[PDB]
This record gives structure tokens, sequence and C-alpha cells, in this order.
RNA sequence: GUUGAGCUUGACUCUAGUUUGACAUUGUGAAGAGACAUAGAGGGUGUAGAAUAAGUGGGAGCUUCGGCGCCAGUGAAAUAC
RNA sequence: CAAAAGUGAUGUUGACGCAAUGUGAUUUCUGCCCAGUGCUCGAAUGUCAAAGUGAAGAAAUUCAACCAAGCGCGGGUAAACG
RNA sequence: GAGUCUAACGUCUAUGCGAGUGUUUGGGUAAACCAUACGCGUAAUGAAAGUGAGCGUAGGUUGGGGCCUCGCAAGAGGUGC
RNA sequence: UUUGUAAAGUGCCUUCGAAGAGUCGAGUUGUUUGGGAAUGCAGCUCUAAGUGGGUGGAAAUUCAUCUAAAGCUAAAUAUUGG
RNA sequence: GUUUGACCUCAAACAGGUAGGAGUACCCGCUGAACUUAAGCAUAUCAAUAAGCGGAGGAAAAGAAACCAACCGGGAUUGCCUUAGUAACGGCGAGUGAAGCGGCAAAAGCUCAAAUUUGAAAUCUGGUACCUUCGGUGCCCGAGUUGUAAUUUGGAGAGGGCA
């Protein structure tokens, strides 16, 4: 909208702006480690979409992911057997590389809670996502009702069940044809 | 090659008289190929006697070979005619049989006398290399002028080149366009990758420069 | 930073600074600089340069330029939003109102630009 | 097959010794770039033999507490490093024998023990007895210098390297040989591999693939080359002449 | 036994490994050497024949400074434009 | 040479050596071979992955299909096999 | 303690009731009685240019007749579903 | 009590509104037996619009139908240590 | 030199409350196999589960449309009876195998924006200063009303105020 500052920027990351920009913000995050702080968000207008009304308690992490695949050991004796698994990088999974950047924060920092996330572009080394995480005691967001489950007993590791959107790619949402086998949980149709 | 010029290098070029050199004669418009990429092979050598629809136009001078009927038709139109013993007397010398390539150009030979006449009339006719049309011995004659206008050669033999007239100054450009387009259709699109092959070609008058497409 | 695109001194930087109790009214905040602009109620435009992130203020240049009001440089927000007597350390603010102060706001906006 | 005996060399028990025991052996310390009379350059102190070169070294003082305490000072052991004479350093430092310095300010065709090559190890080429390098890489070689290193071949080096003027101490393996092979194992226990050897031949082509034969001989081949995997790689790796 | 394990060859199926090439992550000037598009531009022989002969077909160059397959002739093949 | 990768042995040894393989102190000596196969070496020269022909009107649209190495060939060599 | 309380198919015993009959969850007068969703042996066949067959009902051969198109109603081709 | 605060119904006057990008999916793979193969679904890497985009197992084309990429929610039901 | 301040990155000790563990079954997620069958046979298949580890609760766990029918019509999730071995896949070999429609049971619906760019009277929040004992006082981060509107573009459909 108004803010083809941000927005003509995150849609478009091709831009001018960006490349250049996210070079030298990769480079900031070559310093840094498996958890790291951001400011206000660096893409704010859809973290304010995600659920960016801020407070101190509302937070965001950039986190790294992993490199490989679905990795297992490497054959080492025999190669051959019966060849159900041959590679060291071989099969992949339901679960987005989203999922992976919020569990590394969400296990390491256990008091705050997962919402959900967004891509801030790569280098070669891994990829970057950016997590907004909030706070259970954080209170006007317990006023909220937009964020008022969030803070509540049930809802604490929403990635590692299905509630957040990553998680929902885990059991069968995505509304369209066949959503009808695939309706509820995976195990409920049992994996069909 | 266009069709993008191909009313534009006849029309220009045969209403001058400052590009083409016009003569005494009613100057006699040809198209030649340019058929690049082409090897003198098995494939890419074209052949055959086929026709242009508003007629390729040669006549100029004609003669007849047959006995019997033939000959009185062929006087009766007011060209002269050989016989069998005349056929001969061309043969039996160097230079009538090879003035025959120059400016005799139409040729007809009735029925039973086309089959004689690459046995003698033959060798001299390599370049240049004009040939009787079909013809029988119940055809007319005066109806078959306009048949060895049609009827014309087509042979790569050597070359590349397969020369064909498309008419002179008897026609206008209009009727011109539909005879250039229609030589190269037969070459063309039997080869495959067609018009890369197909090169730079100009409509020749006679006395016609260069005006390529 | 990648921000300042044409700049203005630093001596008359204060001076845009204090354009509150000189003009009559001000608004503050980025969002309220960029709000002022179509009907040209923002006359100047006080770009602060430290803002945190640096995508707020880089609507500053740009928008405000293109629909387009005079901007001026100010030097700092630190003594930005105390100048205008608020609560907070404001990220930015633009004149409205004018007092006095026309001729010689007239040489707060047209300097830089 | 079963695991071949060369595999068994990354890990291991035979591959687990003394590593602490080690006083130190032979590095170069912090010993002054300068020379402006010289800071950090003393004399000898002790003889002491560390575990792993299997020759004689020294400890020295230089401007530093050295005599016990501190434990790293070591000091390279040239005939014959004692109590009364002063080492000197620095980059454009006075050439002696016993005395450590650059390749840069030595002349051609000067012999040189415990001396650097990459950029930086403190100490690598000829640390124990016998051994010596000779650097010949200087004058028509302008920029980048050249130790050749004492078979035939290569190794280009920037400025590189520090090292002792000499021949080292020592010289008692080839100079003198041995007796007996127990005497000899006290080679490999300050050293970790397995020793001594049974023949390829003779063992299996199970265990090791040079056997096979009722007859015995060499089952697959006795040159293999040097892209190659563990069990298939062994013998002469890459017999380039034959003879 | 349409047996099991250890264990084998350049059979054949296939893989860790091994080896060569390409693309993304990942910026900036000179000098020297090619290709395409082509404004433009050319490298040749068998004897007789005025004379220095690869083609192709229409069919006809003897002069406002200046010919040799019109005619007429040589030849294996013979104009011009 | 181990490890999924980080990280190390080999190794604070260094060719006067480290290691795989062949081997055995002593003492006199060692003639001859390039067919066949391996390892190594070398450049005169040959092959292998990115077209375009066809459907809109009582018979007159559009777009997806060749270039490098080992090899061939040439050169070095028998404490690698013969 | 060594052919068996699952449970599918096909002859057959017994049988309320049959050219229409007989259900089930459940209601509920409670092992009763009422309801009747809906089943019941089930489609030929043409390498690529349809039809939907009465529980399911086709094959072989032949006559009459309705409909459409091209062309000179000369005549050719399906309609024989 | 009309609760000096929050919503709906009723009645009157006056005047005119929107969008969520690493997702849509993509060179290629894949969680799917990739087979012409929907969807569920995103490894390495990049990457799209709101009279516009999407579901309905090939495409041109037409008709009916839905509007993500943030989030929440009762029961019919499953089961036991006492 | 030297005088005066805001946000990113991003601490340690005193002092009210609050808590550890012992246990079974039920479910969701993740690294994630196999004995086996086609009498055998590497890719059908034992299977997304065991075993191990993680996550949520008293029910777990799901869900209110980027749906079906097919121009006649209807409108969440879940359980049961019809359905279906039909429609497909696999040396078409073991095997695996839906959807739609009618009936029965119990059937209510909601949180987020003109995005967002966000700041003050007051409401009002996370952290934290002085007072120095949860009571009184103060600042920044900030949420919408509000002080007060745009940006990038468009329509004739339809909304909002006031009582």
């Amino acid at each position: 909208g108004a803010y083809k500052y941000l927005e003509e920027l995150q849609r478009k990351k091709q831009s001018d702006v960006l490349r250049f920009l996210q070079r030298v913000r990769v480079w900031e995050y070559r310093q840094k480690n498996v958890i790291h702080r951001a400011a206000r968000p660096t893409r704010p207008d859809k973290a304010r979409r995600l659920g960016y009304k801020a407070k101190q308690g509302f937070v965001i992490y950039r986190v790294r992911v992993r490199r490989g695949n679905r990795k297992r050991p490497v054959p080492k004796g025999a190669t051959y057997g019966k060849p159900t698994n041959q590679g060291v990088n071989e099969l992949k999974y339901q679960r987005s590389l989203r999922a992976t950047a919020e569990e590394r924060v969400g296990r390491r920092a256990a008091n705050l809670r997962v919402l959900n996330s967004y891509w801030v572009n790569q280098d070669s080394t891994y990829k970057y996502f950016e997590v907004i995480l909030v706070d259970p005691q954080h209170k006007a967001i317990r006023r909220d009702a937009r964020y008022n489950w969030i803070c509540d007993p049930v809802h604490k590791h929403r990635e590692a069940r299905g509630l957040t959107a990553t998680g929902k790619k885990s059991r069968g949402i995505n509304k369209g044809h066949k959503f009808n086998n695939t309706k509820a949980g995976r195990r409920k149709t049992w994996k069909r | 090659i266009t069709s993008s010029q191909v009313r534009e290098h006849v029309k220009e070029l045969l209403k001058y008289s400052n590009e083409t050199k016009k003569r005494n004669f009613l100057e006699t418009v040809e198209l030649q190929v340019g058929l690049k990429n082409y090897d003198p092979q098995r494939d890419k050598r074209f052949s055959g006697s086929l026709k242009l629809p508003n007629c390729p136009r040669p006549n100029m001078s004609i003669c007849i070979f047959g006995d019997a009927f033939d000959v009185d038709r062929a006087k009766s139109c007011g060209v002269d005619a050989m016989s069998v013993d005349d056929l001969k007397k061309l043969n039996k010398n160097k230079k009538l049989i090879k003035k025959l390539s120059k400016k005799y150009n139409a040729f007809i030979a009735s029925e039973v006398l086309i089959k004689q006449v690459p046995r003698l009339l033959g060798p001299q006719l390599s370049k240049a290399g004009k040939f009787p049309t079909p013809v029988s011995h119940n055809d007319d004659l005066y109806g078959k002028v306009t048949d060895v206008r049609s009827t014309i050669k087509f042979q790569l033999k050597k070359v590349l080149c397969l020369a064909v007239a498309v008419g002179n100054v008897e026609m206008e450009e209009d009727v011109l366009v539909n005879q250039i387009l229609m030589s190269v259709n037969f070459f063309v699109s039997l080869l495959k990758k067609n018009w890369q092959n197909v090169g730079s070609l100009v409509v020749k008058s006679s006395m016609g420069p260069a005006f390529r497409l | 930073e990648r921000l300042t695109k044409e700049a203005a001194a630093v001596a008359e930087g204060k001076s845009k600074q204090d354009a509150s109790p000189k003009p009559y009214a001000v608004k503050y905040g980025l969002n309220h600089v960029v709000a002022l602009i179509e009907n040209k109620k923002a006359k100047l435009v006080l770009i602060a340069n430290d803002v945190d992130p640096i995508e707020l203020v880089v609507f500053l240049p740009a928008l405000c330029k293109k629909m387009g009001v005079p901007y001026a440089i100010v030097k700092g927000k630190a003594r930005l939003g105390t100048l205008v007597n608020q609560k907070t350390s404001a990220v930015a603010a633009l004149t409205e109102v004018r007092a006095e102060d026309e001729a010689a706001l007239a040489k707060l906006v047209s300097t830089i630009d | 097959g079963r695991v071949i005996r060369n595999q068994r060399k990354g890990a291991g028990s035979i591959f687990t010794s003394h590593t602490r025991l080690r006083q130190g052996a032979a590095k170069l310390r912090t010993l002054d770039y300068a020379e402006r009379h010289g800071y950090i350059r003393g004399i000898v102190k002790q003889i002491v033999h560390d575990s792993g070169r299997g020759a004689p070294l020294a400890k020295v003082v230089f401007r530093d507490p050295y005599k016990y305490r501190l434990r790293e000072e070591i000091f390279i052991a040239n005939e014959g490093v004692h109590t009364g004479q002063f080492i000197y350093a620095g980059k454009k430092a006075s050439l002696n024998v016993g005395n450590v310095l650059p390749l840069g300010s030595v002349p051609e065709g000067t012999i040189v023990s415990n001396v650097e090559e990459k950029p930086g190890d403190r100490g690598a080429l000829a640390r124990a007895s016998g051994n010596y390098v000779i650097i010949i890489g200087h004058n028509p070689d302008e920029n980048k210098t050249r130790v050749r290193l004492p078979s035939g071949a290569k190794k280009v080096i920037s400025s590189d390297a520090r090292g002792v003027i000499g021949v080292i101490a020592g010289g008692g393996r080839v100079d003198k040989p041995l007796l007996k092979a127990g005497r000899a194992f006290h080679k490999y226990r300050l050293k970790r591999n397995s020793w001594p050897k049974t023949r390829g031949v003779a063992m299996n082509p199970v265990d090791h693939p040079h056997g096979g034969g009722n007859h015995q001989h060499i089952g697959k081949a006795s040159t293999i080359s040097r892209g190659a995997v563990s069990g298939q790689k062994a013998g002469l790796i890459a017999a380039r002449r034959t003879g």
C-alpha cells in the first residue's frame, strides 16, 4: 500500500534495494549464531499481518536452519543390501524449513512461544527466517482477543503438533479437492 | 529471399532504362535461384519438367521435328520442320548442332521422333540445354506454341541453380509476382531449413542489374 | 547512512528542530509526516536521520518528494521531540500551521530543497 | 573380506599414547623481532630429551621467567648447547651456527635446521637428529623464495621462515645402526602406529587383498593408482618407474 | 533342499568413493586475440584459338577514349549484358 | 586414514624421514627380451549433449530439435604384471 | 494334548412369506412391536473419429421404413440405434 | 439498575469503502508406486496479481461455483491407576 | 580537547510468591526400520507404525470453505447404517482400494485490517527509577480511539451518522 518502501521490496526482493541490503544483512548474520535478536522487524508489514502489535515481550529473532536434506549416515562397509536408503542426502519430509528455524529458538527460549515466520533471504551457508515470538505473561496482549489464546497454556509448542501455519502442513490443511480424506489429522485417515 | 520486394524488384527495374539497359528486342525476364547450403549429391539435386501457371514465355526461333502430317501442320503455322534425314544433317558437322544450342530456343518433336532426339542431339545440349516438349502426332502444333512457352526445363545437374523464365515485357508486374513465387516454391519446402538455404535472389530481365531481396 | 540523499548543514540543522514554538502547530511521528503531504498540510517536513530501523526513514526523502513538500533534514531525534514538547523522543515531525514564521520558515525549507 | 589394517589408522587403541608427558618437542617460541641489541634472547639452560623426537633438546632463558616452573621454551639442539653461551635472533641478525634467524638474512647455500615453510608454523623442518634442509632460492629467485627440500622437489615460500643455521645435533641412526627389534620398538610407542608387519602375500585375501592362491602370490595387483578406496589401495601407490 | 554364513572374477545390475565440466551465492579497469552481421573486398588452367577458357540460362555488346562462340572459326567445354 | 559435518590422527616425524609393499646379517657377482597387460607420460589429431515442417475457411494458426574430456592416437617404462 | 466357538463361496435340508418380498441403525408397547433408505448373480465390440439395453436380456441372418449431407437425386455412405 | 460502560433491536436523516509473498508454485527434486496423474506438499534455489486470483484428474474455450498464504472453537467419541 | 543525549547490540546481587517427584491406558508430532507376501526374486508390501525421543491435555484431537451437485438443488467438524470392491493402481501377480447420495444420533458459531507508516490529552503496557514493605510516584518501549490523515490505483456498486 502506502508502505511501498517495505511491501514493494518484500514481494519483489529482486529490486535494487534488497539485493544490496540483504547482502550486507546476511553478512551481519555470518558473525551471528543459532539465534540472534532483531530490533523492530526487517519486514514489519508482514509482521503486523501475522501479529505484531508491539510491547516488550513481543520480540523477533532471526534463526538459522540446517544443510543437506534429511541426512542419515553414509554407507560404511556395504553399499548395497536392500537399497531402501542409499544416499546421504536422501528424502525430504512434510515440514517446511520455517518449522526448523522456529523450534531452534522455541526450545532454547522456552518461555517465548512461537507465533509464525517469514523468509528474509539467505546465503550459501543457510536460509534465514525471522520468527515472531510472543510472551505468555505480557498483558495488553492478553487484553487483546487477537493474542489471548497464545498466552494460555494449551497453545504452548504450537509448532510441535499442528496449530502454526507450518505445522498445519504436517497433518493435512489446504482447502481444495482432496481435503475430504486429509481433513483432520493425517493419522485419522491413516496416510491416505 | 523475401516476399517483400517481390513486386518492387520487378517493377522499378523493368520501368526505367537507367538500371536495365533496354535494347532492340523485348527483354525476356527470368528468375534464377541461389541455393546455398545445397550439396550437389543425391538428395538436394532437384530436376524435372514442371511449368508455371502464366507460362515462362520463351519462343524466338522455333524448330519442329516430325514426319507426315506433323510437317504439314508445322509449315501451316509458319515454322519450318526437319525430317529424319535433316536431323542427321546438323549432326554430321561441327557448327550446326552446336548452333542448335545457341539461338534456337523452343523445340517441338513429334511422337515417334522424340525418342530419336537424345541419341544424336544431346551431348551438345549440355550447357544451354534445350530439349523438345512432349508433342504427339495427333496434337495441333499451333496450340502447342503456348505449350513450348509453358513447359520449361528444370535441372540442377552440375551447379546449384535452376534457371527458369517468368515472362517478359508482354506481362505486367502483377503477373510476374505469381511466377517468381512459383519457382522458389518447387525447390524450397522439400528440403528442410528452407529459406535460410535459399539465398539472395534477383529477377534478371535480360540486361537487368542486381536488385536482390 | 545510505538514507541521506541531499543534505543540509549542521548549524542550520539545529534551527530546524526548534521549528515548533516559532510556527504554530506541529504533528510528530514519521507516520504523521507521510500523512502530511497531499493537501499540503505539511509545509516543512523535519526528517531525522537517526531512526531505527532505517526502513522507516527511507519513506521520507522519496514519498514526501513525489507528491511534494520541500523537506529539510534536522540534525537528530534526541532534541527533536524535546524541542516540540511532547512526551518522548520523536522520530520525525512536520510544521503544519504557521504563526509569524513564514519568511523565516522559507529558509528552513529551501536551503537543502 | 574383513577390515584392512591400513583402515585402522584414524582411530584405535594402538592410536593412543602419552601426550602431556611430552615436555615440549621442538617448535620455537617468541624470540624478538628486533635485535636493537636484543630483547628476548639469552643463554641455554638444561639438556633434556622430549619423547616423539628421539634425540636430545634443551631449555633456554630469555628475559622472562624460565628455568623450571614456566613450561614452554625448548631450544633446538645443535652440537653442543649447554650453559654459558648466548643465542641471538632478530630480522637482520648475526649469522652463526646455533642462532635462530630468518632465511632472508642468510645468503645462498646455507644449511638450516628447525625451519618453517608454510606461512608460520613455529618449527617444521628437521627438528630431531641428523636432519637439515638447504635454502637455495634467493638472488635470481627474486620475490617469492624457495627452499629446495632434500629429495629433489618443490615448495614455494613467500617471505616465510626463521630457523637455526646448521646441521642439527645427534647422528646415530643412519650413522650408527641398531642391534635388535625390541630396541627398535621404542620408536613405536613414542609414535602411534602398528608394528611390525607380516607379508601381504602371506595374509589371506580376506584380511588384505595382496593374498591369494594355494601357491601364495599377489591376487589383485601390486601397483594400484592414487584415486582408489581403502582396501583397494595398497602396495606400491602409483609405480611411476619400476626399477 | 529352487538351504544358511564366511568368501570370489574385467560376468551383469548398481552405489559410497574417484575424476572432469557447468551454474548460483559473488564487485571493478586496460591491453591483446577471435566469431557473427557484413558497409566494403579477392584468391585460376590441358592444347589449339587474334587472346589469360569453372559455372547457369534467357538468347545477342562490335565503341560519346576500348570486340572475337551475332556472322565466321578453333576446341574437351565457347560471347556480351 | 577416521567422521554424516564440526574436528583430529599422520605429526610439536620431515626425506639424514614418514608409510604401504618387496625383503633379510655375510661375501663374490649379475647375461638378455617390448609381443601381451598395468602404471606413468605426451599432443600431431578423430568422436560425443542447444532444427523447424504441419491445422482459423462452403479447402486461407503457433511453438519445444549438436558440442567438451578420458577414449582413438602417440610417446615413456619392465624391482607392476609378463 | 493333536481338525477346531472365525468366516467367504456353492449344491442341499428346513421355511414365515412370494411376482414383489424381506430389512437395519433406532424408536420401544422392550428379547415383543414398528419402520422399508436400499440391495437381490448386472452389458456386447472396433491400433485413435456413439450409446446406456426392460433386476441383467445378447448373438446370427433378413425385410420394411423414418432422418441428414455431398453431387447431375448418375450414384455413394451410416441410421439395421 | 437501563447501569453514567460495552453490544443488539427499533426508528430517522444523510452519504458512499479493502486485502495477507516466500505463499501462489518454479529450473529440478519430493512428502506421493509419476504412470497422461489431481490433491496432500516445498529439499537446493529463485519467484506472481485483487472487475484480479483459485477449486472441478489434458488443452483451446465456455458455464456454474469459491476467495487462502494470520487465528480460534461444544457434543456424538477413545481409554484406565483408584 | 570538551560539553551534553535518544535506539540497535544488549548484565550482575538483595529481597513476596511459585515449583521439583511418583504412575497405567487414550491422542498429536519426529529421527523412523523389519521378520513377510507374489511359494523365490533389489522398485508392490510388513509402514509412517514398532523401538527410541519430543509435544499437549482431562478428554486428546479436529473444524465453519481458494466445497459438492450440475442449471434441478444444497450448504461446518465428528460418529454409525446404506455405500464399495464399484470408480483405479500394482510382473493387473499377493495385496491395497475411495468419492457422491439417502436415513438415524447430537448439532451453536466466532478472533484479525482500507493494509500500515503509528503517537498524545487520557486510557494503558512490558521492562525499570525514586520512595525504600506490593503502597505512592516517574520515564522510555507502545495499542487503538485521538492530535489527524494518505499512498499506489479504480468504481456505481453500497455504507455511515444520530436518537
